Order: structure tokens, then C-alpha cells, then sequence
């Protein structure tokens, strides 16, 4: 099918309180497979996916020290940011990096991703060219300028076109047994009486891999969108995701609502009712 | 697997 | 500055049966800056050692993160998360309901 | 300029003899300002800097109080880390605790601190970010557990942050004729014959405050770290500190010789020679 | 001035 | 256990000049635990009503201690200070000398 490699990245700074917190992941499509935490004792980028504990010894150093760099630049960047943005040194801010690559089914590049954020806000962003540049504002248009000076986007495509494709496919591979597998919802109806006049029909899905997944309600046919409540999809905490769609009911007319799902793990789309 | 990173904002 | 309030669930890993060792889960996503303070609340109190997911966000850039912990559900004991974030004048607590 | 606050504490068990003894002393920079001693015959927090005397009977009732509550916590703790540690009741044990803050010339906070000791040797310390714990070992590991199920950083956090800053800021107001002043050394030189063969020339610093002070002799230009005895600043009971730096020379080659000063309370660093 | 304080080791 | 042996410092206030009022200093440092005796002493006898500062410590929480006395030096006069640690087999006397 078609997958995703991301690496992200948070710095936060904290004025009186030592340098900044950085945090980075590493995924694959929903699945979580490294990271790293400056806050940890003597920090290491850590497994946290069992097909990637078999890189050796320097797969871990280089990783480690590649953390530790971007820790360092961040330090940095946040302080050229106080300068760019006529900034206190009193106040704790924010900075994100993302980038990674998504293949389709013959695993060949999609589309590569490097993009900043600032206190939660764009700041820059590679284009889909992976040539030039969106600077959300002034300061960004000055990262921009000494980007372009310093050919970061032909270094960005190189690494996107390249390794990003090369070691996400061999993850996929030494990660067959689940990069490769879909989880299909378990799915139930409940039934939440509100008074004697109407009740809750609640739409269950459980245990799915990827998070990917639509829960509608109909009434008769017709789409209840409208009346129903869906919650965002949740983490388990073991892989799996979970989400539910609930709407209300006059009591009695349950079974003119039908639930349905679909899910890419389902061997065909779902159709759901109450059953008393 | 990381990209280096080797510029700065 | 931008600031966005968190989104919180609370809900187990696996459906709630009485007696039987679950996870109790609190999710908090959709908000803006990261820092964050979550706790898990068994009958009012603080349940210690709860772990927690490793900062990560969305596209939008909000984060996210899971708040954690093993947890024997009964008819009687009452779980709950409470959560403060600077968009929040004070802390905001969520009952567990095993119907949601 | 930067300055730092300071509470240091120390609570010594005495079995037979009584409840332990506790002794705290509060500190601006080099200038002790507040103490208390559980051995006193009323003990009360008492001033010990003119600056301080100004502040309400309130101030001192609080102090007192707090105090007197840290006297009691110290107590039952010695009584906890006999636990575990495993140590008989008989032997006298050692518990040390500081906090406080440091600002910046803005007198914005740069670092705060808390940190404890047991019998001489590290324990417990809030690390930099006021969030995190260093244990130095599992008995200490029981009190982090305890900690971080109570909140104890955050507590602290707020502390070191608002009033730890504040009262400082106060401090350095009421005191701004002595804690906003540095008092440069006096300097000279002195020659004590060894023999005829040769002299220890002796380079004083006195009367300067705050304490950090550096004293160098050079030979022609070139540093006689190896072969300078230097003593450790010692406090003249005044305010001020003393310090000296000793070169044994050769008869007759003490022109080559110069001593070096620098303080933060001298217009320009000095350099001095033995004037016969 | 000091803090109180409100845990024990 | 952790013990450490006091440094030990004895001189004037003010640089000495005979027939003028000053004081002399013992100034203990270094050491653990924290019981310590010092006495000042004239021609061998000891300095009655000799104060001392209140017990501090250093970054590496070993302790000092200031202990001090108005004094009038003379040429014939001989002062000292005596020190009683854990650390000592026999206390140690550290003679006063006005160059040092």
C-alpha cells in the first residue's frame, strides 16, 4: 500500500530554567518507532518499534548525535527568533520542525515534507517541488533568503528522494509483520436510555490499525451527520485506535438507524444495528 | 533514518 | 500569541469489566503551548506513577499526548482526569465513563 | 550587576542529647543577612545586615515560624534516613539543605537551586529546569518517587520564580549602599628573606568585597602557578575578605617580578612590585 | 525571604 | 562515613601595628561533619568570651566557621589558635605570625 516516514521535532524554551526541552519522534505511518528527550539522564535515541532494535550500534550513535545537533541548532534558532520577531528574553517559545516522505504501493516517492513552525504558527515550509520556498512572513522571508543562499532545498531533495525512500522501505520490510498489516475495527451498538422518551444508539470502534476510519449513522438510508456526535480518534496505548459516532433516538425507532464503517483492515464495509 | 541538519533560521 | 485549549478524553484501552486489569487513558490533544499537566484521579486522589507518551503534534502543529496507567475497574470507584494548561483559568476534570 | 540568594540549613542529631541541633543562615551575595539557631535560649529569626531591620514584626513572626517548621521536618527526616540507610540510633548524622535563586543584571532569573545533602555527601537536587530530580542514590530514589507523587518541583518552581525573584529585588533596593557596592582590595607587596640566597615576596589583597578575586605573580611576563602559594580568601569580620599570593624569588631578581589583581570593585586590574 | 516547606525525604 | 579535616587560618583583621586595638580571626573551612572546637590563645592560655559566626557551608557542603576576638598586638605577645576535629588525633595549634 502506500506509507510514511516523519521525524518530528519540538524546542521550547525556558528563560531561568536551563537551555530548551527537545523532544523528536520517528514514525511510520501511525506507528511510533524512536525517540528522543533531552531531559532523559544521558540521552539516547531509543527503540520504541521492535523491527528497528536490530540497527547496530552506529545506526544508535549516528541517530543520537543527529538529536543532538538539532537540540543545538534549535538553542540557536530560538534565539535568532527573539531577535526576528523584536522579542523579550523573558518569555518561553516554541519551535517545530516535520519532515519525511510518503511512498505509494511500488514504493517510489509521493512527496517529500520539511516544514517549521513558530510558537504554533507557519514559519516556513518546502514546497512540493522540493526546490523553493513558503515564508509565512518578514522573518521567515530572511530564513528563506539565506536558504536559498546556501542551497538547503537541493540538500532537503537529495536526502528526501534518497534516503528517506530507501531506509522507509526497508523499514516497511523488516516491519512487514505490522507496517503491513490493518487491524479492522471491532465494532458493537450500544444503547444509552436518556428518558422514557429517547435514548442514545452509540456506534463502537475498537482495536483498528491505521487510524484511518469513517463512522456515519443513518436513519432509513439518509445521512444523520447533522445530529450525530463523533468523537476524535483516540490511541489505545498498545497500536490500536478507537472512535465512536452516537446519535440520539426516539425510543422504539431504533431499527430504522444503521451504523457503518469502513476501514481499509474490514474484508468488507460494515453495516451495524442495535441488538437487544 | 535522520537528515544531518546544517543551516540555521 | 497563538493558544488553543485542549480536547480530553478518558476512556479505558480494552471495554471496562469489573475486576478485570484494564488501562485507564487520558488523551489530551489540540492544544498549544505544550506544557501541560495531567493527572489520573482514582475516588478524587492522585494515582501515582502514570506514564505519558513522548511530545509529538498534528499537522496543524497542536499537540498531543497520552496520560496512562493500570487500572482494576469497579461498580464503585470513581475515576477521573484533571487537567491545567494556561488557557485554563482553573483545572479541568473529566469522569471516566465506561459508556464512552 | 548579577546577584544570588541564598538559605542554607543544617540540622546535626545528637542522640542523648536531645533534639538536633538546627542552624539556617540567609545570604544576598556574600553578605549574611538572617539567622536562626534552635540552641538560642527563645530562638527567633534575628537580622544581621542593617537593610533587613526594617522589615514588620510580621516578616519575623513568618520566618520565625517557617523556621521553626523546617527545625521539626529536619528532625523526622534523620529519623527516615536511618531507615534507609540502615544505621543504628546511636551514631550523630548530618542533614543539609540550600535553595535560592540568582538574577541577572535585569534581575530577571538566570538559575534557581535546591538541593540536599546527607552526611556530607549529595542526596537530592532539583535539577536546572526547577521541574526534574537528581537522586544520587536508591535511598534517595525513594524520596524522588515521593516527590514527584506530590508535586514537590512545581512547588518550588513558583517559588524560585516569583517571590525568591522578588524579595531579592527588595533586598538589593534596601540594601543598594552595600550590596551594589564592591569594595576593591588594598594591595602591597612584602619581602620575607628566606635566606641570602633568597626572599618570598608576599602580594596581599585586603578589604574587598564581594569575595571572587583573582591574585597571579608573574616572572618576566610568564605565569608562576606552579611555584605561588595561594592562600584561601578568608573573611576580615567586617564584610570584607583578604586574600595572598606568595613567589619564593631569588636575591636580587624581584624586579622581575609583578603581581597581578583583578576585582570587580577596581577601576583598572593593578600590577605591583616589591617597593624596597 | 523563605519558603515553606511542606514534604518530607 | 564521609570526614573531612579542617583548613585553618589565623590573622588579624587590620594589618597589625603594636599597641593598636584589632582582632585576631581563627577561620576554620573544609571540614565534616560539623562539631569543631577552637579556642584563641594568649602566651598558651586560652581567650575567654571569644565569638564565633553562625555555622555555614560551601557549595561541596563542607562548613565553615569564623571564630574571633578584639585583640592588641605587641611585639612579645604570642597568639594562636586550637583546633579539636574527629578528624585529629591530637588538636592542632597554628601559631599567629602578622606576615602571613
Amino acid at each position: 500500500g502506500s506509507h510514511s516516514m516523519r521525524y518530528f521535532h519540538t524546542s521550547v524554551s525556558r528563560p531561568g530554567r536551563g537551555e530548551p526541552r527537545f523532544i523528536t519522534v520517528g514514525y511510520v505511518d501511525d506507528t511510533l518507532f524512536v525517540r528522543f528527550d533531552s531531559d532523559a539522564a544521558s540521552p539516547r535515541e531509543e527503540p520504541r518499534a521492535p523491527w528497528i532494535e536490530q540497527e547496530g550500534p552506529e545506526y544508535w550513535d549516528r541517530e543520537t548525535q543527529i538529536c543532538k545537533a538539532k537540540a543545538q541548532t534549535d538553542r540557536e534558532d530560538l534565539r535568532t527568533l527573539l531577535r526576528y520577531y523584536n522579542q523579550s528574553e523573558a518569555g518561553s517559545h516554541t519551535l517545530q520542525n516535520m519532515y519525511g516522505c510518503d511512498v505509494g504501493p511500488d514504493g517510489r516517492l509521493l512527496r517529500g515534507y520539511h516544514q517549521d513552525a513558530y510558537d504554533g504558527k507557519d514559519y516556513i515550509a518546502l514546497n512540493e517541488d522540493l526546490s523553493s520556498w513558503t515564508a509565512a512572513d518578514t522573518a521567515a522571508q530572511i530564513t528563506q533568503r539565506k536558504w536559498e543562499a546556501a542551497r538547503v532545498a537541493e540538500q532537503l531533495r537529495a536526502y528526501l528522494e534518497g534516503e528517506c525512500v530507501e531506509w522507509l522501505r526497508r523499514y516497511l520490510e523488516n516491519g512487514k509483520e505490522t507496517l503491513q498489516r490493518a487491524d479492522p475495527p471491532k465494532t458493537h451498538v450500544t444503547h444509552h436510555p436518556i428518558s422514557d422518551h429517547e435514548a442514545t444508539l452509540r456506534c463502537w470502534a475498537l482495536g483498528f490499525y491505521p487510524a484511518e476510519i469513517t463512522l456515519t449513522w443513518q436513519r432509513d438510508g439518509e445521512d444523520q451527520t447533522q445530529d450525530t456526535e463523533l468523537v476524535e480518534t483516540r490511541p489505545a496505548g498498545d497500536r490500536t485506535f478507537q472512535k465512536w459516532a452516537a446519535v440520539v433516538v426516539p425510543s422504539g425507532e431504533e431499527q430504522r438507524y444503521t451504523c457503518h464503517v469502513q476501514h481499509e483492515g474490514l474484508p468488507k464495509p460494515l453495516t451495524l444495528r442495535w441488538e437487544p | 533514518r535522520r537528515k544531518w541538519r546544517r543551516w540555521h533560521l | 500569541m497563538i493558544q488553543r485549549t485542549p480536547k480530553i478524553q478518558v476512556y479505558s484501552r480494552h471495554p471496562a469489566e469489573n475486576g478485570k486489569s484494564n488501562f485507564l487513558n487520558c488523551y489530551v490533544s489540540g492544544f498549544h503551548p505544550s506544557d501541560i499537566e495531567v493527572d489520573l484521579l482514582k475516588n478524587g486522589e492522585r494515582i501515582e506513577k502514570v506514564e505519558h507518551s513522548d511530545l509529538s503534534f498534528s499537522k496543524d502543529w497542536s499537540f498531543y499526548l497520552l496520560y496512562y496507567t493500570e487500572f482494576t475497574p469497579t461498580e464503585k470507584d470513581e475515576y477521573a482526569c484533571r487537567v491545567n494548561h494556561v488557557t485554563l483559568s482553573q483545572p479541568k476534570i473529566v469522569k471516566w465513563d465506561r459508556d464512552m
